[PDB]
């Protein structure tokens, strides 16, 4: 078994993930911002 | 409670760089090494330990924040910080606070 | 790749902020990269990038008062003074609360 | 006459490992190697007593020197020192002389002598001065051999549910 | 468990990358 820890492994990953559904976003706005014109 | 530590750090890089001179100067010697150095070819079997070792251990904040991307990631940590710790990052907790 | 990158966006980013053409007038003693083959290569680019992360942090923290635009946006997003909110929310409560 | 010639590379081979820490030889022409398939520094790079020449001297010093600054200057990244010691020998191999061929045999051995207690003088002002350690390794006996048994009895009576 | 979370980094981090490479497209037919 993967050994257990103080730091929350399952937290560091989410916080990932929702780091990188950040950055999608606001690169498909911007995306849409610059195809329109 | 999360913005204390940012706070007291930002001051401290502040002050670090108040006492700071802009620009530095840098030297160096003759270097004599010529074919002692060169080393061409393909390459040295060197580049195995560049791989071999790791650079994840970096903490203690010392002397402040010494580099703008640094100073980017302490942010962007406590905005994550901030996000997950609010009752908005999973599901069941965003669904029970927005029946509440 | 990265500290060179970074080493000249940062140095760009110095010279379109205070205007300076070129760094004369700080009047600093540089030395340049004498060749591919040399063997110091690393160190001259790790000093370069200390270099520019020193300008640029200057810049930010002492000329652009950075520490300042930190308080401010926790004023701002954050309400770490809650009395200006407070009025907003009071003076346009039957609002706010309508479709 | 052609002996001169064709050892002039293995004599550049030598200087290239022991002026910057680097192996150059692709080829198995050379008395130290190395072990991608290791994981741990200290037995990625072997000797080779079988191929050690006659003609090279205190070999057993090389292959240290070479060693520790492989370690200096790629795992404490120490590469300030380490560049002012390469201008510093490479300022008596090729100024002074005209490299390692054009050296008899007592100034060689002295010039490794020299260059074997600089480097472990450095590697001790390392190791055990800003790394401390003497400090660490008593905190090693302090926390894993029980020592303080105050800190575990607040563990135990703290943790005595989980 | 937490694979399945892994493989989910992994394919925003594919995606991520595509619409970069997108805006790089993008640009220089433009120009």
């Amino acid at each position: 078994n993967i050994a257990t820890t103080t730091k929350s492994r399952e937290e560091e990953l989410n916080k990932r993930i929702v780091n990188y559904k950040i950055q999608l976003k606001l690169m498909k706005n911007f995306l849409q911002e610059l195809i329109d014109r | 409670h999360n913005f204390e530590e940012i706070k007291n750090l930002i001051h401290t890089t502040a002050t670090n760089l108040a006492t700071s001179e802009l620009g530095s100067d840098i030297n160096d010697e003759g270097d004599n090494i010529f074919n002692g150095s060169l080393i061409r070819g393909t390459f040295n079997n060197n580049s195995i330990f560049d791989s071999k070792v790791h650079k994840h251990r970096t903490t203690t904040y010392v002397e402040g924040i010494s580099t703008v991307e640094q100073l980017i990631q302490k942010f962007l940590d406590y905005s994550s910080t901030l996000l997950n710790d609010s009752l908005l990052t999973r599901e069941e907790s965003l669904r029970q606070l927005r029946k509440m | 790749q990265s500290k060179i990158l970074n080493t000249g966006k940062y140095l760009n980013i110095f010279k379109r902020c205070t205007g300076l053409h070129n760094f004369e007038s700080l009047k600093e003693k540089l030395t340049t990269i004498t060749s591919l083959a040399a063997p110091d290569l690393e160190l001259k680019i790790d000093e370069f990038y200390h270099r520019a992360n020193k300008m640029l942090m200057k810049l930010l923290f002492d000329g652009y008062n950075f520490p300042s635009v930190v308080n401010i946006f926790q004023r701002l997003f954050l309400f770490a003074d809650s009395f200006q909110i407070d009025n907003f929310i009071d003076s346009t409560f039957s609002e706010l609360k309508r479709g | 006459t052609a002996f001169t010639e064709v050892v002039k590379p293995y004599y550049n081979i030598v200087e290239h490992w022991i002026v910057k820490g680097e192996l150059i030889d692709n080829n198995n022409e050379f008395f130290i190697i190395f072990d991608q398939e290791q994981n741990e520094f200290n037995s990625i790079i072997k000797l080779l007593p079988k191929k050690i020449p006659a003609f090279i001297k205190s070999s057993d010093k090389i292959f240290q020197i070479g060693k520790t600054l492989i370690f200096l200057n790629k795992y404490c990244r120490e590469l300030k020192w380490v560049n002012q010691y390469n201008v510093k020998y490479s300022a008596i191999l090729f100024n002074n002389h005209q490299g390692l061929a054009s050296m008899t045999t007592n100034e060689m051995i002295k010039l490794i002598d020299s260059q074997y207690n600089e480097i472990l003088t450095f590697l001790t002002q390392i190791i055990q001065g800003n790394n401390k350690l003497f400090t660490h390794v008593y905190n090693f006996k302090r926390f894993y051999f029980m020592e303080t048994n105050d800190f575990i009895d607040a563990i135990m009576v703290k943790g005595k549910d989980v």
